[PDB]
């Protein structure tokens, strides 16, 4: 889940760009790059900690091309999918197979033979909904799944869910 | 099927050029078509454009001169076989191989005329000029007791 | 899967498009528009400057025998050992028919045409209840 | 340090290796008749301390194993008497700078 | 085209690791099952069948496949599938090995002959390089031929522990053809008992006996553990090779031409079916035998075709089949004459003849050959004006250029380009032009031999098509004008090009490194000329010393004065040559007359670059270890000597132009 | 390196991960543990960096609040990057409607108890990121909860911790 | 004093005619080739079976061989020689290459 | 490890810019009027990248650095300014 | 055979005569540190004459 | 600094010898100016006279020597054959001449 | 034009290798191709056009790198493979 840890990321930088002003300009770089991107080890990276006294400190021209790439070692926040753990997300779209649930960065999905069958499913509902007592796909939507699995792949990434649990699904 | 650029006017209705015309470098002088039979042979996997596949045949695309004297002649087994023969003048240039007849080996120079060629009483301009270090290096007495 | 390439160009889309081959370099270019489509094309005369399959089928046939920097005493085993897959294709009767007909056809003088022409004709059928065997020179003949 | 006349046998030679750390040598007559220093095609010889081995290491910042070998059963090896770790400072003659540093590893 | 980028992180290899494979791991990464031998025409029309020839791999030609990965033909890699083998072979390029090893350990235990309880061997175990060792463990294990499970005596006092597993013996192993033999002679009757059983060594009962064998003892064994393991060293499961290394040629006129690759393993994948069915239904115990040597053999054959010559094994026609030590070999076996060397592009090939008119650091070159070239630029803010004014002359005017290239994938030829007089040439961009004039370009000459050879060159075009270059720098080239043939090249980008330009021009290669003395030279006729020029007695006219004042290009404006003056101005060559000559140069010979007042006229001395006097001749003017060309490079600096051979070239040949020299037949009889 | 299997179920019961390992090295030479962190103090310390580099963007060209937050950083990383955060957007809507307690210093006052109690890092930090009042109902709802540690030590952190914490 | 001898011999040989060159090139050969505590030929087997880099080592024609090798063995070329780096189409760490090249925002903010 | 580098204190290299590095630092500066990055020394109408970074490296204001290496792996670090161009 | 026996021989900054893998061969290149080309036969004024004509 | 102070020693006794006093004062007839140009000329040679790093000496040498094999000639065996067996000892000689003072 | 092996040795003699590189690259092959180094193999299929990098055989969507090569030393690579080897990875390990 939401954790800290120091990453060292290395950037390049055209040679047209070699201004006074630069490292700034690397600063603003780190941040469009680091902001809103997923990676497979890490999950999901959120934003940047600690933005004063970054370490860049040397750069290396490329022997063919007149770019330069910069080592960038700093501290992040960071969401790490796991296995096997109760949230309380919320579903913005919803199939008739199942319900897609959004706990974050994941969309989180639960297949037609995951969800319990004493939950009373109504096939009748804009959107198809699986309510037994209180657990209703709303505008909050706020649904206990528990990520028994996120399953990374290819850039794509998709997590699985259940709600086969005591409490879990109601709320 | 995959046309060339040959630029096809040059040949006639039996597929051949008439000689004495003048071909480029990239011009064709024959012209061929695929006869399979059984291959689904004009209407399958291609237009019509119908059966060429065409493996014409174009002129070496740097010498450029005048075809001449095109003869067809049936072959061992009896085939349409085809034979043909083009003719091109070639002036000296600069680049040409000129030896002796005792070995001296080169090529040309430049070519000025004969207003600042050396020339003598009688006006005898010369052929060709060369350098004296080939003679008592090569030792070729016999070029000299030649001339 | 349709197994299919198409080639269009991305900015005339008039047709399948008016296009034509430099060869001289290898390139395709769209003849209006003046734009590459694609490079480094595979030479089609080269490989016949480099160097009868459908008469002797999909299975492919071999004569082996000695070489040079070989042993006699392995290559007689070879030469007994060439035999030992005749059995498994009828392309061994196949080569037979083939070579008897080349027997007929240079007995009578025959072109390559003729020679391969009967080979086509054996070919064509080789193998019918109507066949039945006949002596096996009636089919040749 | 022996000296033998002529031969000797294998079952001697086996028990040679023998009461470590004690070091056993063998040489012939007719091997030694001739000082082989004195022969103007060898250069000087000269042995090194450990610490001064360790010095050299630190200071050209090589790893004991790129330096140039010396076998152990060379002539000028069994002279010297040395055995394995031991480095060999060498000084020979220069055609252009006329004193010159080298060094050899015992392997 | 642009290439598809993509989001893969670009570096570059820094190490490199040798290995086997295990046939778990090249069936996972295999994506193909080939079952059929036969390739193309279904029944039998097209669209190769799901055996051979992209079923679900790389692409055959021109088309989307690649195991639908999209990447036509010139981006897929290839792709790769496999093949089953009903029993396990052997391996040519192992054999020995095999056997060495097959020697050392004993069969039947899984377990060393040796274990640490002979010192010998224990030293021998310490030393490591990395195969000494093993060779120390090959030449130790070939006596005591029984495994034992109790030898260690004097590892105690006199006592006796267990170490080995088994009692039995390894058999006496001799190498024979394609497979090997075994005579366990073993001895364990009542009496003497010498009665070997030779036994076909079967590669499942050695699979298994090196599939128990520890890891320590692999390691022992010069065997790495997770890159090679002597199960993989046996083959069982054979990768395939994907379509582009056994490429159809296409041939022609019908044929798709397939080549001697895929032949042989057609044959290869004939011979295992067979085999498999043979062994599947009743086998006699005769024919399954040989059937799975000929297996082994063809499997051998595909591998090598260059073994131990009992076979030849040929496919038709009488030329015989090309494996891979054949397309590996010497002589652009695919490693001389593909990595080390290789084809190129942007290259010229003449021609050359002399003029005495351009100087060192320049090259004639025919303007056929600089339209056909190219060269790269960039647009900026300095180039645009002349780089627009080049691409409006078209490709054909000799300021021309061909292509152009904007901000991506982008190539737009200038032939048809029917927009022609319309593009406005953005910044960023890169168009391609023919050679404009004092480019920096390579030169090559075969064959090299040293450092020369190499020089660069400016350019000055000329018409009348043939190569053009200096009458000095002949000899270091090593080339007369016999009709030899250059080699040129040209750089593409600016780094390349700069060093070109810095380091492999002429006038920093004037004195050669490997001789210790200049190897440049002015050469036979002007030094002929000059010894002319030199004598005392000549002298020369107006006419001339004005035209030869003015044919010097860094002449100062002021004539030397007259050095005799009665009738008539008249000067020495000497006298014209010390203004060629540049400032502040001095040089003494001093050899065996040199008295200060040379009767002998030999030696030669110059102060402040003036002649004073003496002969000039090779032996101090030419390349000399005291030379005249060594002195001004060492002193002035290496780039007025190209000047100097340009000003002294220049005016030895006007001059001897009109003084005209000659021999013949008069000269040799006496 | 032999395919490197190291087959593990991650679970919350000490079954961790194969990179997020408990013990690392820094780049200073020094040991770096794991870092793990709760849903309450995520969303405290994501906000210092943010105010931190928008004033740092403020000098660049010079040179609690829920309801602000969700559409100030929205203009913020509009601002600077693009809109395709709308997932950024719901991960800090996560962070800000579900962690146990909206302020600050009741979870600072938490970490002061816990760096005296020290307890097992992962463990409390999952029951930080849970929402979760009653130990027993904690201990069914996971298995980590029941086996780990005693229900009735449980109970009494857990009321301590509890009572901080602003009531949803 | 072998290498001296050596050095002497092919002296003699190659000054019979045709000299000469400078003594550092020829000593730089003699002791390149005496500098493994032996002897060593430059053959295919002499030089070659050495610890050496596997590919300069199948440069020299013993390919099949020495590639089934070095596969068996399973070792490492660091590739900091001028052939690996060929094949592999980089800059060898050579001439120009043997060195780096690095930007300095601080020397270009002090030079703007 | 051991951070890698060493001072600008007590360098024992040549204090002498030489031929390669000189080929590389003309280079690198006509890559960047190649691909118009901002000129230090004024313009006297020539429009040659070769001239430009010729006639910047002989007024001694080029804004680059230069690192060498040793066989251990660490490295030394130069300012072009602070080197003498004199070959 | 000779310019495949000498490839890798690459003198480092520390004026060393080393390998691809560093196996130095002479410690000062060449024992002077001296290039390929500036070099002249000179001769030093030492050696020859007499005792006699020397102290003279 | 031994190696430094070693490696220049034919230099220096070559310089010594040039530069002693008596010499240059009874045949070359310095000024002071003249002898300090003198100086820092020699020195700044010296200085442009080192072997640059980088250089591929061993390539150098190899074709330097590979050279001059090609202008060969063909008692006592010399020549190619000499060349060869000299250069890829062969434990074996053809001509074991031994010189003896 | 034929490209020689004397030729290669004189210009690394000269010692211009970067030219050396990029002749021996965009003059000839320029290649290119994504691998795995936790494989070490030639084997990683790129669908391109959605970014994805599947690597069958080691089942890993992170060790994903494009280096330039010789389509020459692919022919050598894949070729050898075939003939039952090669590791390549990606950056130093043993200093
Ligand atoms: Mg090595
Ligand atoms: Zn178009
Ligand atoms: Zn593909
Ligand atoms: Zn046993
Ligand atoms: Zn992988």
């Amino acid at each position: 889940m939401f954790f800290i840890k120091d990453l060292s990321l290395n950037i390049t930088l055209h040679p047209s760009f070699f201004g006074p002003r630069m490292k700034q300009y690397l600063k603003t770089k780190l941040l469009e790059e680091v902001e809103g991107s997923c990676t497979g080890k890490f999950g999901y990276i959120l934003c940047v900690l600690d933005y004063d006294n970054i370490d860049i400190q040397r750069g290396r021209i490329l022997p063919t091309d007149g770019s330069a790439e910069f080592n960038v070692k700093y501290r992040a926040v960071v969401f790490k999918p796991f296995k096997g753990e109760v949230v309380d997300g919320t579903v913005v779209s919803c199939s008739q197979h199942g319900f897609e649930v959004q706990v974050g960065p994941m969309k989180v999905f639960v297949t037609k033979h995951l969800m319990p069958q004493d939950l009373t499913f109504n096939a009748g509902s804009n959107p198809p909904s699986y309510q037994s007592s209180e657990d209703v796909i709303t505008i909050k939507s706020r649904i206990r799944v528990k990520i028994e699995g996120c399953i990374s792949q290819v850039s794509s990434i998709h997590a699985i869910g259940s709600i086969k649990e005591d409490y879990l699904g109601a709320i | 099927l995959r046309m060339k650029h040959g630029t096809y006017d040059k040949l006639d209705d039996d597929g051949l050029i008439a000689p004495g015309v003048r071909v480029s470098g990239e011009d064709v002088i024959i012209g061929k078509t695929t006869p399979i039979s059984p291959d689904e042979e004009e209407l399958g996997q291609r237009t019509a454009y119908h059966s060429k596949r065409d493996a014409s045949t174009p002129l070496r695309s740097t010498e450029n001169g005048i075809v001449d004297q095109v003869l067809v002649t049936t072959n061992q087994d009896g085939l349409k076989f085809v034979k043909v023969r083009v003719r091109t003048t070639k002036i000296p240039q600069i680049g040409d191989k000129f030896a002796s007849r005792h070995g001296q080996k080169g090529t040309i120079g430049i070519t000025y005329r004969r207003e600042d060629m050396p020339f003598t009483a009688e006006g005898i301009v010369p052929d060709l000029i060369i350098n004296p270090h080939a003679i008592p290096s090569r030792m070729t007495v016999a070029h000299l007791i030649e001339c | 899967p349709n197994l299919n390439i198409v080639l269009t160009c991305p900015e005339c889309k008039v047709y399948p498009p008016k296009i034509v081959e430099r060869f001289s370099e290898g390139d395709v270019v769209c003849a209006l528009c003046g734009l590459v489509l694609s490079d480094k094309l595979v030479d089609t005369r080269s490989e016949w400057r480099t160097f009868n399959p459908l008469l002797d089928g999909n299975n492919l046939s071999t004569r082996i025998g000695k070489g040079e920097t070989t042993d006699m005493r392995f290559t007689k085993e070879l030469n007994k050992a060439q035999g030992k897959n005749v059995m498994d294709k009828k392309d061994n009767e196949v080569q037979a028919a083939f070579a008897k007909i080349t027997m007929l056809c240079d007995a009578a003088e025959l072109p390559k045409i003729v020679k391969d022409c009967a080979k086509e004709a054996y070919k064509l059928c080789h193998d019918e209840k109507t066949l039945k065997g006949k002596s096996m020179e009636s089919i040749m003949a | 340090i022996f000296v033998y006349q002529n031969n000797i046998t294998p079952s001697a030679m086996k028990l040679v290796p023998s009461i470590p750390p004690a070091t056993i040598e063998t040489f012939n007559e007719a091997a030694l008749v001739v000082n082989i220093t004195h022969h103007e095609l060898v250069p000087k010889h000269i042995r090194l301390s450990s610490d001064e081995k360790r010095e050299l290491l630190k200071r050209y910042r090589l790893k004991e194993s790129q330096l140039p070998r010396i076998q152990r059963a060379d002539p000028v090896a069994l002279y010297l008497g040395l055995k394995r770790g031991e480095v060999v400072k060498i000084i020979r003659k220069s055609e252009t700078s006329g004193r010159y540093a080298s060094y050899r590893i015992c392997m | 085209v642009g290439q598809q980028y993509s989001s893969a992180p670009l570096r570059t290899v820094k190490e490199v690791q040798f290995g086997l494979f295990s046939p778990e791991e090249v069936r996972a990464i295999s994506v193909a099952k080939i079952r059929f031998p036969e390739t193309m025409d279904e029944t039998q029309t097209r669209a190769k069948i799901g055996g051979l020839n992209d079923p679900r791999l790389g692409s055959i030609d021109r088309n989307l496949k690649c195991q639908t990965c999209q990447e036509g033909m010139n981006e897929c890699p290839g792709h790769f599938g496999h093949i089953d083998l009903a029993k396990p072979v052997f391996h040519v390029g192992f054999i020995a090995k095999i056997k060495k090893v097959c020697e050392c350990v004993c069969m039947h235990c899984g377990k060393l002959l040796l274990d640490e309880h002979n010192e010998l061997m224990r030293q021998a175990l310490a030393i490591k390089d990395s195969k000494k060792r093993f060779a120390a463990i090959w030449t130790l294990c070939k006596t005591k031929m029984v495994c034992e499970t109790d030898v260690p005596s004097e590892d105690d006092p006199t006592q006796l522990v267990s170490r080995g597993g088994c009692g039995n013996t390894q058999p006496t192993i001799r190498k024979d053809g394609l497979k090997l033999v075994g005579s366990w002679k073993k001895d364990r009757a009542t009496g003497d008992a010498d009665e070997p059983e030779l036994r076909v060594l079967s590669t499942e009962e050695i699979l298994n006996i090196f599939k128990h064998i520890s890891v320590k003892d692999f390691t022992s064994l010069g065997f790495n553990e997770v890159f090679s393991r002597p199960e993989w060293m046996i083959l069982t499961c054979l990768p395939v090779p994907p379509p582009p290394v056994r490429p159809s040629i296409s041939f022609n006129e019908s044929q798709r031409g397939e080549d001697d690759l895929t032949f042989k393993l057609a044959d290869i994948l004939k011979a295992n079916i067979s085999l498999e069915t043979l062994e599947h239904n009743g086998a006699p115990h005769h024919a399954i035998e040989e059937a799975e040597s000929l297996l082994q053999f063809h499997v051998a054959t595909y591998m090598d075709n260059d073994i131990a010559g009992q076979p030849q094994a040929l496919q038709k026609s009488g030329r015989p089949v090309k494996s891979i030590r054949a397309r590996l070999k010497g002589k652009e076996g695919r490693i001389r004459g593909n990595l080390m060397g290789k084809r190129v592009d942007f290259s010229a090939r003449t021609v050359i003849s002399g003029d005495p008119n351009l100087e060192l650091d320049q090259v004639g070159v025919p303007k056929s050959i600089a339209k056909t070239l190219t060269y790269p630029e960039v647009v900026t803010p300095y180039n645009i004006d002349r780089l627009t004014q080049l691409v409006r002359n078209g490709p054909n005017e000799h300021p021309g250029a061909k292509y152009v290239i904007r901000d991506s994938g982008d190539r737009i030829d200038l032939r048809y380009s029917k927009r022609a007089g319309d593009i406005q040439l953005q910044y960023g961009w890169k168009v391609e032009r023919h050679i404009m004039d004092n480019d920096p370009v390579l030169f090559n000459r075969q064959p090299s031999l040293h450092k020369m050879s190499m020089m660069a060159h400016r350019v000055k075009v000329i018409p009348y098509s043939t190569f053009r270059l200096n009458l000095s720098v002949t000899s270091p080239y090593n080339a007369d004008f016999d009709g030899d043939e250059m080699n040129l090249h040209v750089p593409q980008s600016e780094e390349t090009r700069a060093e070109l330009s810095q380091l492999c021009a002429v006038p920093l290669q004037i004195v050669s490194p490997q001789s210790n003395k200049p190897c440049m030279g002015i050469v036979q006729d002007t030094l002929c000329g000059i010894r002319k020029l030199t004598l005392r007695d000549t002298f020369i006219e107006l006419d001339q010393v004005l035209n030869m004042l003015y044919w010097v290009p860094d002449w100062d404006g002021v004539i030397p004065t007259p050095a005799i003056i009665k009738p008539k101005p008249l000067w020495s060559g000497k006298q014209i040559l010390s203004v060629a000559i540049p400032n502040g140069i001095h040089l003494q010979r001093f050899d065996e007359g040199t008295t200060l007042l040379s009767p002998k006229d030999n030696g030669m001395l110059i102060i402040d670059g003036q002649i004073i006097f003496g002969v000039v001749e090779k032996k101090t003017v030419g390349s000399s270890n005291g030379g005249l060309i060594h002195v001004v490079t060492r002193e002035k600096g290496p780039q007025v000597c190209a000047k100097l051979f340009g000003n002294i070239q220049k005016v030895v040949n006007f001059w001897l132009l009109h003084n005209g020299f000659s021999t013949g037949i008069g000269d040799t009889i006496a | 390196r032999l395919k490197k299997v190291e087959e593990e179920e991650n679970a919350a019961t000490l079954q961790l991960g194969q990179e997020f390992q408990l013990k690392q090295i820094n780049h200073q030479g020094e040991e770096e543990e794991l870092i793990a962190l709760n849903l309450s103090e995520a969303r405290l310390v994501i906000k210092e960096a943010l105010v931190e580099r928008r004033r740092a963007f403020k000098r660049s060209q010079k040179k609690e609040t829920r309801e602000k937050e969700l559409e100030s950083i929205d203009v913020l990383l509009e601002q600077t990057t693009g809109g395709n955060n709308k997932d950024l957007k719901n991960t800090m809507q996560y962070l800000t409607n579900f962690s146990r307690f909206r302020d600050q210093e009741t979870v600072g006052a938490v970490i002061q108890l816990l760096k005296s109690t020290g307890l097992h890092p992962f463990e409390v930090a999952q029951l930080g990121s849970l929402a979760c009042d009653t130990a027993d109902e904690a201990k069914t709802l996971i298995p980590s909860l029941n086996n780990k540690i005693s229900d009735d030590e449980l109970e009494r952190i857990l009321k301590e911790l509890s009572n901080l914490e602003t009531l949803y | 004093a072998g290498r001296a001898a050596l050095y002497k011999e092919v002296y003699n040989v190659i000054a019979s005619d045709g000299s000469y060159v400078n003594y550092r090139h020829m000593a730089l050969l003699v002791d390149v080739m005496t500098t493994q505590g032996g002897l060593t030929s430059v053959t295919r087997h002499g030089f070659n079976r050495s610890n050496t880099g596997a590919l300069m080592r199948c440069s020299f024609e013993e390919t099949v061989e020495i590639l089934f090798e070095a596969g068996a063995s399973a070792e490492l070329d660091d590739c900091r020689g001028v052939s690996e780096n060929v094949i592999l189409g980089q800059m060898a760490p050579i001439g120009t290459g043997a060195f780096d090249v690095m930007i300095d925002e601080e020397s270009l903010v002090k030079y703007m | 490890l051991k951070e890698k580098a060493i001072p600008k204190d007590q360098r024992a290299t040549t204090p002498y810019m030489t031929k390669y590095e000189r080929a590389r630092i003309l280079g690198t500066r006509a890559l960047q009027i190649s691909m118009n990055a901002p000129v230090f020394v004024d313009l006297e109408g020539e429009t040659d990248p070769l001239r430009i970074a010729m006639k910047e490296l002989a007024e001694k204001k080029i804004p680059l650095v230069i690192r060498r290496y040793l066989p251990d792996g660490s490295f030394e670090d130069w300012s072009v300014e602070e080197l003498i161009v004199d070959l | 055979r000779l310019v495949k026996a000498l490839e890798d021989i690459m003198v480092h900054y520390d004026n060393t005569t080393r390998n691809s893998l560093g196996n130095v061969i002479q410690f000062i290149y060449g024992e002077d540190g001296m290039d390929a080309a500036h070099i002249e036969k000179q001769s030093l004024d030492t050696i020859g004459g007499s005792d006699a004509a020397f102290e003279k | 600094q031994n190696a430094q102070r070693d490696a220049v020693t034919l230099f220096c006794c070559l310089l010594r010898s040039r530069l002693a006093t008596r010499r240059v004062l009874q045949e070359y007839r310095l000024t002071k100016q003249a002898f300090d140009w003198v100086l820092s000329n020699i020195e700044a040679q010296f200085l442009r006279s080192v072997v640059h790093p980088g250089e591929m000496v061993g390539v150098l040498a190899a074709q330097s020597i590979g050279e001059p094999a090609t202008q060969m000639t063909l008692k006592v065996t010399s020549g190619v054959p000499r060349l060869k067996e000299i250069l890829n000892v062969a434990k074996n000689m053809k001509t074991p001449s031994l010189t003896v003072y | 034009l034929r490209f020689g092996e004397m030729e290669r040795d004189c210009m690394i003699a000269h010692g211009a290798a970067s030219f050396l590189k990029e002749r021996l690259m965009e003059a000839s092959d320029a290649f290119r191709v994504h691998i795995c180094g936790i494989c070490g193999l030639m084997t990683v299929i790129a669908k391109l056009n959605h970014n994805q990098f599947e690597c069958k055989g080691c089942d890993n969507k992170i060790d994903i790198y494009q280096i330039h090569i010789p389509y020459a030393a692919k022919l050598l690579f894949q070729e050898l493979m075939a003939m039952n080897i090669p590791r390549l990875y990606t950056d130093r390990s043993r200093d």
